[PDB]
Parts: structure tokens; C-alpha cells; sequence
RNA sequence: CUUGAGUCUCGUAGAGGGGGGUAGAAUUCCAGGUGUAGCGGUGAAAUGCGUAGAGAUCUGGAGGAAUACCGGUGGCGAAGGCGGCCCCCUGGACGAAGACUGACGCUCAGGUGCGAAAGCGUGGGGAGCAAACAGGAUUAGAUACCCUGGUAGUCCACGCCGUAAACGAUGUCGACUUGGAGGUUGUGCCCUUGAGGCGUGGCUUCCGGAGCUAACGCGUUAAGUCGACCGCCUGGGGAGUACGGCCGCAAGGUUAAAACUCAAAUGAAUUGACGGGGGCCCGCACAAGCGGUGGAGCAUGUGGUUUAAUUCGAUGCAACGCGA
């Protein structure tokens, strides 16, 4: 729609996938797909090369509003998704900052338990 | 772990040519040097008769298009085996390009030994013949795929 | 008589308990938007939210749930245990000086009290998470993993029971003990001559010295040398088991056997193998290059086959131009 040019983009890196979604500023939606969106499931989705097949799906469908400079934050404790945003990155989207706010349990959610 | 220097090899007799005195080692087989020397010296004489000149650095401006610069050395690491893609030093660049020159002499299709390999040093002056061929076979298969160098 | 024990003055660290709400991430729900065909989770898959339009973030709010950042073999307590924030009542320890009592003290079967979690009764909440549980997916049964959901349950008050590797497997009160390095609470002397060095109190953590132990090991906090008191053990299995007594809404708990079986059961530490661990090197063992065995014909041996008999031995790198 409009041209943005600048705005931030949220990760989540789950264990077997992974979401994006893309904002400009004040939490406009403008660009999102996951892994099993794109006929990719299986393993095949767990590899940072989907990451990267991701953000490009992302972004050669989202250059609609104009998008050059981008903040990202890294969420999650996912394998490898440091790739997607230098994809970005290589996807014509000029990086600005690269953090991590991954959300740490203040132990006021009981941890759920794990495989035995 | 052992290493040792090049064996010192004497130099051609009558041209003074280490490294085609290599190239004439690197063809003879059951020691015949006395036929393996009068076909590649007949042959090399056939070269003069075949552009009319002093023929000493047609050998060089021949085997500067059949030398390879990559070579693919297999190397088992992370579970399968890598193929590490590594460059190929000078000194065996002319080993390997005359090896290629030597490996398709013999299928070339003409009369004698000395005929068909005096035939293919022109040949692959003008970049043709299996030499060539595996020259760029060579160069495509390794550094073409540098996702693994 | 006053050193033990207490009493007085002022301060130090504080996750000891109630009662109250309080702020941030998060995540279920509600509404509004902007935007679009997808989300959601598996070594795969499917189940499950979506075309009046699904997730996901923006704005705000309800719900209950515990406080990361300080976070620290860090602090506290008789033990069991305590962590956002503050207050009232207090529970305990320590420090700096000066003064009083007359032995008032330590241990302690019963008895009383406190007492991890699980397990109940009454009255409530229960967002998320999570014993059981429907069901889906590979399936001659998966009732076992893996995935979304989920009952008590974690939470809140009043009451039931008293069991743990409740361990430092080391009961309590004391007398005399060579060092180093730190954790934490002190504050004196002389010049605070930017946080100054020396002596003087405690509680502790990692090493070792004589000493003790079967060894490992303990080693100013003793498992060192001694004084006072309480409990527990007399081979293993049955077994902490039946019958009892008491307690208990229930689970059962406490005290607590015998007939029968065996000749062992058990702690430390060497020397050993497990079959892969983990690391360091040799050998044409590999990678580069040469001719080769395997394609073909012929000589020769081996197993089969054949026969009256086709004489015997030999068999993975070490059997087959081997005895010959």
C-alpha cells in the first residue's frame, strides 16, 4: 500500500518451524509465511535453507509497500535463524540493528517437561 | 610423514629440455628408449615439417592450453566425503598437461606412433582433441561448485 | 566468689510467617481496526482454528498464575524450608563499651510440640501448565513414544495422616589443637597524609601437617585426645510380613514376629577383559601414478558332477603352480 521504506520485523524460531512477521512501526502487518505454507514439510522445513526460501518468498511478494531499511530483533531458540535475516539482508532490506528479545520465563509459567 | 626433493632427472641430451625429458619418461614403457627416441624426435621433426620454422616454442604455446589450474581431491570429513577442490602446482600443471597429451596419442586413428602424436601436438596447439577435452572436464568440476570450497 | 547461664544501652545483615494489594514480560478471553489464504504442531504425519474471512501484532481491558534482571557452593533458620515491592506483631544471630545475680547449668525414656512431598474432608477460584482420559497417525493389539486438548493438582481459608537417600548415611553439651586462600558480619591502635597497615571477635568454603581408620578419607567446624546423657545393630531372604494393641472418614501407620530356605550377603582398592567410549602413531593401509586379478583362448589346482574305483591330506588374510 503505502511506502514504508523503514520498520521491524518479529521472529518466532520454534523448534520445527518457523513464523516472520514484518511491521511497519505500529503493527501493520505486511509480510508473513511460515515454513509449511510453501508445499515444504518434513525435515526438508527444518533446515536454515528453508529459512532462507522463506524470507525469499516473503520478500519478493512484499516489495508492494517499499521496504529498504529494517530493524529485526532474533526470538526463540531456533536453529539457525540468524540466515533468514541475513537473507533479508541480501533480499534488498539494509539492515539497522540485529538484537534479541527472546521472552525468559519469570517462573510464573511452570516450565512444561520434555521427553523422557 | 616422508618427504624428499624431485629425483633429479638429466635433461634432454640433444634439446636440453628437462621437462620434455619428463614427457619422454612419462611415455616410455619397457625401457625402449631407443624407439621411444627416434619416433618422438621423428614426430618433433615432423612439427618443423608442419609450419616451417624453428620448432622450440611451439611445444611451449601448444601445452599452454592443456594445463588444468583446479583439481578435486577426495577428503572424508563430516560424514561424507568432501571433495575439497585445491589448486594444482605449475610443475605438475606441465606433468598433467603433457599426460593428457600422451593419453589420447595412441587413439588418435593414424598410421604410426610418431605420425599421430606429431598430428596431435598441432592438434592441441589449436586447443582440440581429448587433451582439451579433459582440460575443461577438469576446470568445470572443481570451483564450479564452490558452495563446497 | 563469679568465668557458665542470664539482665541492661546503642547498631549490623537480613528470601523466617501471616494480612493486604501493587508493576513488567508472557499467555487464554473480549472488542476495534491494518493486512491476507493460510495457521498449528511431528525423524514423518495427522488431529485441531479459516472465506461474513484463520493466525499476528497494534489499542485497551478481564482471568488466574509465579517473580527473571540482584542470583552468587550468596543470606537466614533446631530440623523440615524460604526470592518482585512495603508495612504491624514479632522469632533468632552478631558487634562496641561499663555495670549486677549467686551455680540458677547440660542431657533427657515416656509425654508434648513442630515436622518434605504425595494422600483426604468442608467451602472456593482454577488463565496457563500438568497423574489419569476421548481420539488422531505408522497399524495381523499398540494399552508403549511422538501432537494439539485435558480431570483432579499446583492456588485460597478451616480442619484429617505422619511417612522419605528427612544425608554431612557423621545425636546433644563441653575442655586442649600446626597453615595458606577466599565467602559473609564486626570494629579497635597509630599518621584516614585517594579505599591505610597491625593486633582483637564470630559463623563458614577448597587444600594439607602430627593423630585416627580397613581403605577411601576426616583433619581449629575432627571421623584428633577426653568428660556427662539419650536412641539404634547382632547373618541374608521371607520382612518391616500375618496375627494383635493404639491411632485413623479412608489409604494404612506405629510397636512389631514365627514356621521355612541358603551358606553366604557385604564396603574399599589395586591387577585385569567387556565393546564401543576419548586421544597419540606406524605399515603402499589410504589419496596421486604404473602394470595387473576379474573380458577372451590356453596350462594347473580346488568344489561339485561322474565312476568298478576315479587313493590320501589341506581349507578366511595362513585353502587352491600346496605336499609333488
Amino acid at each position: 500500500r503505502k511506502q514504508v521504506s523503514d520498520g521491524v520485523a518479529h521472529i518466532h524460531a520454534s523448534f520445527n518451524n518457523t513464523i516472520v512477521t514484518i511491521t511497519d512501526r505500529q503493527g501493520n502487518a505486511l509480510g508473513w509465511a511460515t515454513a509449511g505454507g510453501s508445499g515444504f514439510r518434513g525435515s526438508r522445513k527444518s533446515t536454515p535453507f528453508a529459512a532462507q526460501v522463506a524470507a525469499e518468498r516473503c520478500a519478493d511478494a512484499v516489495k508492494e509497500y517499499g521496504i529498504k531499511n529494517l530493524e529485526v530483533m532474533v526470538k526463540g531458540p531456533g536453529p539457525g535463524r540468524e540466515s533468514t535475516i541475513r537473507a533479508l539482508n541480501a533480499a534488498g532490506f539494509r539492515i539497522t540493528n540485529i538484537t534479541d528479545v527472546t521472552p525468559i520465563p519469570h517462573n510464573g509459567c511452570r516450565p512444561p517437561k520434555k521427553r523422557r | 610423514r616422508r618427504v624428499i626433493g624431485q629425483r633429479k632427472i638429466l635433461p634432454d641430451p640433444k634439446f636440453g629440455s628437462e621437462l620434455l625429458a619428463k614427457f619422454v619418461n612419462i611415455l616410455m614403457v619397457d625401457g625402449k628408449k631407443s624407439t621411444a627416441e627416434s619416433i618422438v624426435y621423428s614426430a618433433l621433426e615432423t612439427l618443423a615439417q608442419r609450419s616451417g620454422k624453428s620448432e622450440l616454442e611451439a611445444f611451449e604455446v601448444a601445452l599452454e592450453n592443456v594445463r588444468p589450474t583446479v583439481e578435486v581431491k577426495s577428503r572424508r570429513v563430516g560424514g561424507s566425503t568432501y571433495q575439497v577442490p585445491v589448486e594444482v602446482r605449475p610443475v605438475r600443471r606441465n606433468a598433467l598437461a603433457m599426460r593428457w597429451i600422451v593419453e589420447a596419442a595412441r587413439k588418435r586413428g593414424d598410421k604410426s606412433m610418431a605420425l599421430r602424436l606429431a598430428n596431435e601436438l598441432s592438434d592441441a596447439a589449436e586447443n582440440k582433441g581429448t587433451a582439451v577435452k579433459k582440460r575443461e572436464d577438469v576446470h568445470r568440476m572443481a570451483e564450479a561448485n564452490k558452495a563446497f570450497a
